[PDB]
RNA sequence: AGAGUGUAGCUUAAAAGCACCCAACUUACACUUAGGAGAUUCAAUUGACGCUCUGA
């Protein structure tokens, strides 16, 4: 049950647009992250 | 009155085995949204299962993008109860979240 | 009375891949997105094109490496979206039943030691497992001379499951194959304490 | 601005999500109770069949203090 | 070193015990804190003194205590009370004796 | 094969009250406001459809 609280949102009022950018840290594990300016792919050198 | 059978009818102040210690669950996540949602879900599970929860604060953000941090305080576990609690936590981790079972200090 | 001392372990491989979102969850995703733009508070085209092509050039790893095998039950990567449980065939002198990996324990060895031994006794590998507590998860007693079997619980952190083509019949069962492989009631009720999720 | 049809669709969306997560919580609680009672009956049988093992069954592993385990992903290594 | 403490007694307490006929306006009990709470037909002064709002018989009872929702301290006490617990307080009531009045034939028009 | 048998999770409730969930306020919980689903297993007190226990 790894999706029950994945469909949740920010409950504040002051914020900008957030987008589902896929991120990889070091090994090739893409994860959706609420990140501005959609990159759709991130990798840390 | 003292001598009457109804003495102390109105008193109220008196109304106000191995176990774990203070447990800190640290949730550092890429998403403020996901961290807050996981905190809400775990708090709901704790208060449904009757777990003494003390604090749900957050650490200051660190920049090096940013990762948002949350804390959940827990006290009072049983042998089977702790097992169920953390196995449920493990099985119900939504996406790329960093748990912890660290303690105070 | 003469009692046959036996333990066992219902190993748990957690799902490395999260379950896909249902269409209901995707409709809620659209609703949350549109409300997010509604409630938000305030050459880009070249940057957008560069980033979208950077996304397109790299191919995302398939979330489901299961549709291609259809027979790799012994493989540790049989399923990703759900948890997996080890299940090895055994043959007794008077019985032949697909039985969860069991082991024999003595009064000089505690249950945690028995579980730690069983971690590698039948797998002959360098798997890394973690225990939550001495509390068991299931008990089943079948007699022919009393007997008992204690199904304990442990979780895989990492596994160097060398020589995957073992002479045994280790199969990974998530929820469904449990009933197919374990007929008798004393073994088909493992799902009660196995996290169906 | 918004319209009556989309408002009605949003209300039905809330209704169906209420039902869905109600079923989710019900199944979660059912699993909770089932495996909890399985564990308690297992402990009771352990006490009955071993008076010297239930004493050490309640003890807790001291290695859980620095617990660590990462969550799910999308593209495995 | 110890000065003061020469104040005399306030002479406070119950002025009308149970079963006493009390006329409207009579002070039933004077108290520094809320020892006896006002019941039916009993009013409270600024100094927490209980006076009879009607002419009748004084009765002391034990009754459940439900404070006003804006009484923040009592509401907090209730919020901290365990489930199933009910607070009780001693209340003073004045059971009116005479009726409000009678209808009398005044004119045979 | 035999016994207990039986209202949604609980009710010496008779189609109810507590439970329970999300939406907003909360870091969060709680409160509050808005909404949400819910059952008397089937046939004539009786018999047989489902659960628990006692055995093989
Ligand atoms: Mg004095």
């Amino acid at each position: 049950d790894s999706s029950r609280a994945s469909l949740t949102r920010v409950h504040r009022q002051a914020y900008a647009r957030l987008y589902p950018v896929l991120l990889v840290k070091q090994d090739g594990s893409t994860i959706h992250i609420r990140y501005r300016e959609p990159r759709r792919m991130l990798a840390m050198p | 009155y003292k001598t009457k059978p109804t003495h102390g009818i109105g008193k109220y102040k008196h109304l106000i085995d191995y176990e774990y210690g203070v447990l800190n669950i640290h949730l550092t996540a890429y998403d403020m949204t996901l961290a807050e949602s996981y905190a809400q879900y775990v708090h709901n599970l704790c208060n449904s299962l009757s777990i003494k929860v003390e604090e749900s604060y957050a650490m200051p953000t660190k920049t090096i993008l940013t990762t948002h941090e949350r804390v959940v305080q827990i006290s009072g576990l049983s042998a089977t109860f702790a097992e169920i609690f953390l196995e449920i936590i493990q099985s119900s981790l939504p996406e790329g979240v960093r748990l912890s079972v660290k303690e105070h200090t | 009375s003469p009692w046959r001392l036996l333990g066992a372990l219902c190993l748990q491989r957690p799902p490395v891949v999260s379950k896909p979102l249902t269409p209901l969850q995707e409709e809620m995703a659209s609703l949350l997105q549109q409300i997010e733009i509604e409630r938000s508070l305030y050459l880009a085209q070249d940057l957008e094109d560069m980033w979208e092509q950077k996304f397109l050039q790299f191919k995302l790893g398939a979330r489901i490496t299961e549709a291609d095998e259809k027979n790799d039950r012994t493989s540790l990567n049989r399923k990703l979206d759900r948890n997996l449980v080890l299940l090895v065939r055994e043959k007794f002198g008077d019985q032949d039943v697909w039985i969860l990996p069991q082991a024999e324990w003595q009064p000089g060895e505690t249950l945690r030691g028995t579980a730690e031994r069983t971690l590698a006794t039948l797998s002959e590998n360098n798997m890394e497992a973690k225990f939550l507590g001495n509390a068991p998860c299931g008990h089943y007693t079948f007699k022919f001379l009393g007997a008992k079997v204690f199904f304990f619980k442990a979780l895989l952190l990492t596994g160097d499951f060398s020589q995957a083509g073992n002479k045994g019949h280790h199969v990974w069962v998530t929820k469904d194959e449990l009933g197919d492989y374990l007929k008798p009631k004393y073994l088909a009720q493992v799902r009660r304490f196995v996290s169906d999720l | 601005e918004l319209t009556f049809e989309e408002t009605e669709r949003r209300a039905l969306l809330l209704k169906k999500w209420s039902l869905y997560k109600q079923q989710e919580r019900k199944m979660e609680r059912d699993t909770i109770r089932a495996m909890l009672e399985a564990q308690q009956e297992a402990l009771e049988e352990l006490q009955l069949e071993s008076p010297k093992l239930h004493a050490e069954a309640i003890k807790r592993d001291p290695n859980l203090f620095p617990f660590e385990k990462e969550g799910p992903h999308y593209t495995p290594p | 070193k110890n000065l003061g403490g020469k104040s005399s007694g306030r002479r406070q307490g119950i002025k009308k015990m149970e079963g006493h006929y009390v006329h409207a306006g009579n002070i039933i009990a004077t108290q520094r804190h809320f020892r006896w709470h006002p019941g039916a037909h009993v009013g409270v002064g600024k100094n927490k003194c209980l006076y009879a709002l009607e002419e009748g018989i004084v009765r002391y009872t034990k009754e459940v205590y439900v404070p006003h929702p804006r009484n923040t301290e009592a509401v907090d006490l209730i919020t901290r009370l365990p489930k199933g617990a009910v607070l009780y307080k001693t209340f003073v009531h004045v059971v009116p004796a005479k009726p409000e009045g009678t209808f009398k034939l005044v004119a045979m028009l």
